[PDB]
Parts: C-alpha cells; structure tokens; sequence
C-alpha cells in the first residue's frame, strides 16, 4: 500500500537498469495521464461494436456492471503500464493474469468482449508511443519509440493470450 | 489474482524548472543533475475503483453511438 | 442560475439498422427513416464524485502529457 | 421527465433548425465525447498553470476539483443543447445568468475558466469537423464549418460572460 518515490540517485539507477529509460518514462506518462479516456474509449468501443453488451441480458448492463468492466480494463492497463516501467511482464503475468480467465468463466464475463477492449487499448497505447505529431504538437522530444511500442504491444498480447 | 483488486498506479513527474514545489518526497540521495534531481516516479499499489458517476457518464456516451 | 445544478442531457439515437426495438417516443409515425431515429432530452443534476476527482488529479498532476496532436501550453511557473 | 423526439416530431424538428441531420451529427460528436472533452479542458488549464493544484490554488482538494469538473460538464451540456436547438436562450439564462458574479464571490479564477472553456471549444470544433485524432462517428464527408462555428459562438458567449 505504501507509495514509493524514485528520484535523484535512485532514478538515475533505475535508468541504468532498464533500456531507454527516458523514453520509457515518457511512454508511461502518456498512458497514465490519459488513462480514463484510454479505458472508456476501449470499453465503449467494445460496446458500440456489440450493443448487446448493454442490452438487458448484456454483461455491461447497469452501472454496476459497467463500473466493474471499466475497473478491470483500468487494472489491465495499469499492469501494462507497470510492465513498461519495469521492462518486463512478470508482475502482470502473475498478479493480474494469474487465474483471471477462470475468474471470468465463473462470472460469465465474455471472452470476445474482453479481446476487443484489450485490443483497443493496445492500439491506443501503441499510437501514443508511436505518435507522429509535429514537434510543435508533441509533449516529448520527437524520435523513434518503435522498440518500446512493440514492447508495449507484446504485453497486451500476453493479456489477449491469457484471456 | 489480487484479492483486493489492486494495481500499480504510476505517476511521472518531469519537474525540471518547477520552483514552487519543494522536492521532499524522495528521501534518498541526490544524483547531481537536473534530469534526475528534478524528476521523480511515484508508484503505489492501489485498490482500483470506478464510481457510479464515471460509469454513468460512459454509458451516456455509448447510448448515443451504438452501431447498427 | 440553476439551484439544483441541472443541465440538459441530450442523447442521439440513430437506430437505422438496429434490430432492437424501442418505443419511448409516443408521437405519430413519419413513415420514413425518422421512425428509426430519436433525440432524447432531459434535465439532470450534474455531479462528479470526489473519488473520480482524485483519479483525475492523478492523471493531471504530471503536467506534461497530452492527447495526440494537440497544442502544447504547459508551463512550470505560476500564471495566476 | 425526459422528452423523446422521433418519427413525425423529429421529421418536423429537422425542418425547424438549419442543416438538421448535420446538426444532430455535430451534437453527437459532443455528447459521445463528453468525458474526454471535460478532462482535456481541466487538464490543460492546469498544465498551463500548475499553481491551480498547489495548496493555495482553486482546484486544490478533491472537493474543489470535483466542482470544477462538474461545472465544465454543465457548461458543455448547455452548449450541446444550444447546438441541438439552434438557440442560446437557455444557455444564457439558466447556465450563464449570475455565473460571473458567483465565480467572483467564490474566487473561481477568470483566467482558468477562459482557458478551460477555450479548450472545450477547440476540442468540440475538432470533433465536429473530424480533425481530431479520433474520428469514431460515421458521417458522409462534407463541410460542417457552419455548425462548428455556431458551436464556437456558443462557447464564445460563455467566455464573454465570464
Ligand atoms: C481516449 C484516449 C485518446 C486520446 C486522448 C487520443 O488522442 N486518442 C485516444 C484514443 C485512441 N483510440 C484509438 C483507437 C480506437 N478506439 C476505438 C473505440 C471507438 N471506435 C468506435 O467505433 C467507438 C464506438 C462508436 C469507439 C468508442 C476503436 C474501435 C479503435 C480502433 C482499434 C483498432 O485499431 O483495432 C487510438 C489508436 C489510433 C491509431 O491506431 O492510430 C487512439 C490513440
Ligand atoms: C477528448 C480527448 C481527445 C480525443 C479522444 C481526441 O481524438 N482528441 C482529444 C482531445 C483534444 N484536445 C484538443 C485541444 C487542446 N487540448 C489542450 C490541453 C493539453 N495541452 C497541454 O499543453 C496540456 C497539459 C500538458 C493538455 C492537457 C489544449 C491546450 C488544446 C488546444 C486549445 C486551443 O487551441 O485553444 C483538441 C483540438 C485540437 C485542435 O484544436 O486542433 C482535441 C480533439
Ligand atoms: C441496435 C443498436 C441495438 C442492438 C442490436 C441491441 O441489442 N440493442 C440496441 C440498441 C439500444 N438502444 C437503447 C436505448 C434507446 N434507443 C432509443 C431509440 C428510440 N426510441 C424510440 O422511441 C425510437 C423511435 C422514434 C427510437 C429510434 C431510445 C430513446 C433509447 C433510450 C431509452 C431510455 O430512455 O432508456 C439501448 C439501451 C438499453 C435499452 O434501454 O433498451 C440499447 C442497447
Ligand atoms: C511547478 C510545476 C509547480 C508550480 C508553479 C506550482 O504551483 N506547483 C508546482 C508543482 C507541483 N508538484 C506537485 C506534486 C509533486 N511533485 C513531485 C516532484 C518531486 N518530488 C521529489 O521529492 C523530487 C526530487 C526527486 C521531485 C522532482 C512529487 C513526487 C509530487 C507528489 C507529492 C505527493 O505525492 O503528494 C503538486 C501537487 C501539490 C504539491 O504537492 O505541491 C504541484 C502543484
Ligand atoms: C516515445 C516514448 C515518444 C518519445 C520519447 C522521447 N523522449 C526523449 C528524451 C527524454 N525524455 C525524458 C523524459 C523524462 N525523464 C525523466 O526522468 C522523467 C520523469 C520521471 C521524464 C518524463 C528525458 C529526460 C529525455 C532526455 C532529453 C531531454 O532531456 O529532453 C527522446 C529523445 C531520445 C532519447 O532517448 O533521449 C525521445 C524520442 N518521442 C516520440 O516522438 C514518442 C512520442
Ligand atoms: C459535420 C457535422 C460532419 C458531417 C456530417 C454530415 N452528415 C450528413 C448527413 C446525415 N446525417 C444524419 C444523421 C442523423 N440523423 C438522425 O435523425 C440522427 C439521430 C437523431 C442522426 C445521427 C442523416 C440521417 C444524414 C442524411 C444522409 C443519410 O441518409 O444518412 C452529411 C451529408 C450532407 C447532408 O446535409 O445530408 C454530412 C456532411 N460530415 C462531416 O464530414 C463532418 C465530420
Ligand atoms: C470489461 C472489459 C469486461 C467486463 C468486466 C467485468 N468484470 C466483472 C467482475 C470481476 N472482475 C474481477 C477481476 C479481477 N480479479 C483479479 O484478481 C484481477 C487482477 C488484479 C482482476 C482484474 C473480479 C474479482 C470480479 C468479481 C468481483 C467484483 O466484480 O467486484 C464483472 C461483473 C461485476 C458484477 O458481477 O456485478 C464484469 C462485467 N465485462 C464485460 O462485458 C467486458 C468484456
Ligand atoms: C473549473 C473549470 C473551474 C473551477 C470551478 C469551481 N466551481 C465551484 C463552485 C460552484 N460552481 C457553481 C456553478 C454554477 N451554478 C449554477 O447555477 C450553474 C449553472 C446551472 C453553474 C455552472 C456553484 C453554484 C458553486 C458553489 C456551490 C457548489 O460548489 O456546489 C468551485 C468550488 C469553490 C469552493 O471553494 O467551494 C470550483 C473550484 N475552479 C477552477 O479553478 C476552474 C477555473
């Protein structure tokens, strides 16, 4: 539960422990600072493509179910963001994905809908990392983040595979 | 699995040039450069929650954009 | 002023090609595509919870990141 | 409590406002992006002036931030209704009447509202004209600049008033 602060010498060290530390931190900043939209756009895209999901027999029907789906999509996004901070997917694969498919099966949370919500978040995050905007309309120094984008994509692919 | 439905909430502070917030949260040693002494990452395992108002507003967006 | 902080919620239903039937509209038929289209308006109290607000603060506090392809206006100094 | 306008009544409404179908698309572009429009506006106001979330700033604390996010949504929605109606009377009376005085008494900063409303205006105009990053709604391609400018005019009434 305790918040950790990594700055100064500890942040300098973290940048020696992971590849492309500065770019990595920019990528994480983009995702976390836009998290509500990334999540809402993914869940609402899943729904707009399959409106049955908010019909009365749909798994997102009622605020409570919508809230649970938005929450889970945020949980997944956050474990991906943390994977990108860390340079690996171990915590994502254990804490987030471990037992998740079985949990969803016991609750009746639909695999097709999850695949689409996750797929949209993937596209969105990859696009934030491979942002081709002019420098004037770009918050970070312009350059090539394709390796990190592919890394991020790989983390989403692990979620897709598990679910 | 996480029984409490926690996830890591990460906050990224590029605070280079900020004069008005005292950089006191990070308690370790300094690096001797602005790229690290005026930058900080915050990480906290946090129960992830979505309130009724947020879910209700997403539903309003959805209802006006359902594809035929 | 509105003492109850209500605002108009406008909802746009273009239900052409939507195979689910809805009949909240009680007026006459047009006998064309408008029978599959509806605008809903209601006055509802607008509210944002402090929990949501706390989540938004965490998104906003880094002070650098933006949507894709938008002007950058961020500053590190107090303006007002 | 809600009004439903479909069938004959909607066919009629479309004749009583200019460019009825395009106008409904333009309204759709606002209401189906309501959460992110509000977010961008408050976020941008803050990144330009971070003092707003310093301990002495007007968005400090979840209570103040929640009120600002709420107010931004209120303003956005009265604008969306003005665009549906082709008329700003309700916006000017119910929303904007007494608001400048209200904000003057509370110390809600005018420069902050100027910027937030300005960002909502730019974001709505972009969604209406389909120049935004995202273009999720389907329309025949065309020129919606008149409706975008009408929308911008409603935001300009907000800015003028505040
Ligand atoms: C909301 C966060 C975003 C900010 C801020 C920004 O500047 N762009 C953001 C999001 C974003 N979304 C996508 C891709 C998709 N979004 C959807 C959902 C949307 N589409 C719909 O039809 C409906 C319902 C009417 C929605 C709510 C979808 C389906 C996609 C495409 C997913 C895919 O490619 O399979 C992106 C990625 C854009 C890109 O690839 O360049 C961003 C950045
Ligand atoms: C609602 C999320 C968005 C999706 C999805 C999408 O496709 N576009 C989205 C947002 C959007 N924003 C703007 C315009 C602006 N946003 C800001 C705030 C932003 N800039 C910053 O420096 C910071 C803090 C680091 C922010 C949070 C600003 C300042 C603008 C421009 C305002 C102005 O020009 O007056 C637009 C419109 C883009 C355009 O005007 O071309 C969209 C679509
Ligand atoms: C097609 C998109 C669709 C499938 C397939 C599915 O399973 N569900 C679908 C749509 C859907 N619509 C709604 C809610 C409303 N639809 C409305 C449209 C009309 N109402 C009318 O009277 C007319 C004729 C003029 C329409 C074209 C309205 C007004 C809706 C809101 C009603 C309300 O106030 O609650 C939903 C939401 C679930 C539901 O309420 O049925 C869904 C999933
Ligand atoms: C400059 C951008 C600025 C003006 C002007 C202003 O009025 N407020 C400004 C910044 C600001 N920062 C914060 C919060 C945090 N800043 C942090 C940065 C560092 N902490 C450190 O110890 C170091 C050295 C490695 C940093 C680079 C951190 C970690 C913040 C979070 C604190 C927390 O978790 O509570 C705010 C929010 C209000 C405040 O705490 O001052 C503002 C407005
Ligand atoms: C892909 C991710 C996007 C992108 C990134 C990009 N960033 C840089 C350079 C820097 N980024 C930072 C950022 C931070 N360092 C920190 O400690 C923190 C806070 C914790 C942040 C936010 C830094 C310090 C640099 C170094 C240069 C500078 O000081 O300005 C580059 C340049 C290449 C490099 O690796 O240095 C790039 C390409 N660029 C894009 O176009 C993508 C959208
Ligand atoms: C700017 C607003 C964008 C744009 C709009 C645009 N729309 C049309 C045409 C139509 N739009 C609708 C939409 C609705 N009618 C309804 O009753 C409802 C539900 C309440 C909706 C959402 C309709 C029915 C049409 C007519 C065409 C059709 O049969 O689908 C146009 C075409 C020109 C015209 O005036 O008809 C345009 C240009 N186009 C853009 O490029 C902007 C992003
Ligand atoms: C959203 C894209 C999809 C969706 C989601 C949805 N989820 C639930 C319920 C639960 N989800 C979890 C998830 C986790 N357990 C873990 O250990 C982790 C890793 C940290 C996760 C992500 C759990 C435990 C539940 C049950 C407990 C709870 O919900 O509080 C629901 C159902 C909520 C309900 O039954 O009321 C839904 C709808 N639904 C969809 O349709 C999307 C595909
Ligand atoms: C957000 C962009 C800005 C901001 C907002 C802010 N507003 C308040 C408090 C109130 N806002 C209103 C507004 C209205 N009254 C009406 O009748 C209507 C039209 C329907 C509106 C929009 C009112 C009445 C209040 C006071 C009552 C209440 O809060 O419920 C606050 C809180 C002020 C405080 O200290 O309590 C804030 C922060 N703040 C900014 O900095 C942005 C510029």
């Amino acid at each position: 539960s305790k918040a950790a602060y990594v700055g100064g010498a500890d942040l300098q060290a973290l940048k020696k422990f992971v590849s492309e530390g500065n770019k990595r931190l920019d990528a994480v900043n983009a995702i976390v600072s836009n998290a509500s939209c990334i999540v809402s756009d993914a869940v609402s895209g899943m729904i707009c493509e399959n409106p049955a999901l908010i019909s009365p027999s749909g798994n997102c029907y009622t605020n409570r179910r919508m809230a649970a789906c938005l929450r889970d999509a945020e949980i997944i996004l956050r474990y991906v963001s943390y994977s990108l901070l860390s340079g690996d997917s171990s915590v994502l694969e254990d804490r987030c994905l471990g037992g998740l498919k079985e949990t969803y099966a016991s609750l009746g949370v639909p695999a097709a809908g999850n695949a689409r919500a996750v797929g949209i978040m993937k596209a969105t995050c990859v696009a934030f990392i491979n942002n081709t905007s002019n420098q004037k309309k770009l918050s970070t120094p312009a350059g090539d983040c394709s390796a990190l984008a592919s890394e991020c994509a790989g983390y989403f692919d692990k979620v897709t595979s598990a679910l | 699995k996480d029984a409490q439905l926690r996830a890591p909430v990460v906050t990224i502070f590029d605070a280079r040039g900020c004069k008005d917030h005292a950089n006191k949260e990070y308690t370790g040693p300094k690096a001797g450069n602005a790229e690290n002494d005026e930058c900080c990452v915050k990480v906290q395992m946090t129960p992830i929650k979505v309130a009724d108002d947020a879910a209700a507003l997403v539903l309003k967006e959805c209802l006006s954009e359902l594809k035929g | 002023r509105d003492a109850q902080l209500r605002a108009p919620i406008v909802e746009i239903f273009d239900a052409r090609g939507c195979d689910a039937k809805n009949a909240q509209y009680t007026g006459p038929k047009s006998n064309d595509m408008n029978d599959d289209q509806c605008v809903k308006v209601s006055m509802q109290k607008i509210t944002v919870s402090e929990a949501t607000a706390a989540k938004k603060l965490q998104e906003f506090i880094g002070g650098k990141a933006t949507a894709i392809n938008v002007p950058i206006i961020s500053s590190m100094t107090k303006k007002y």
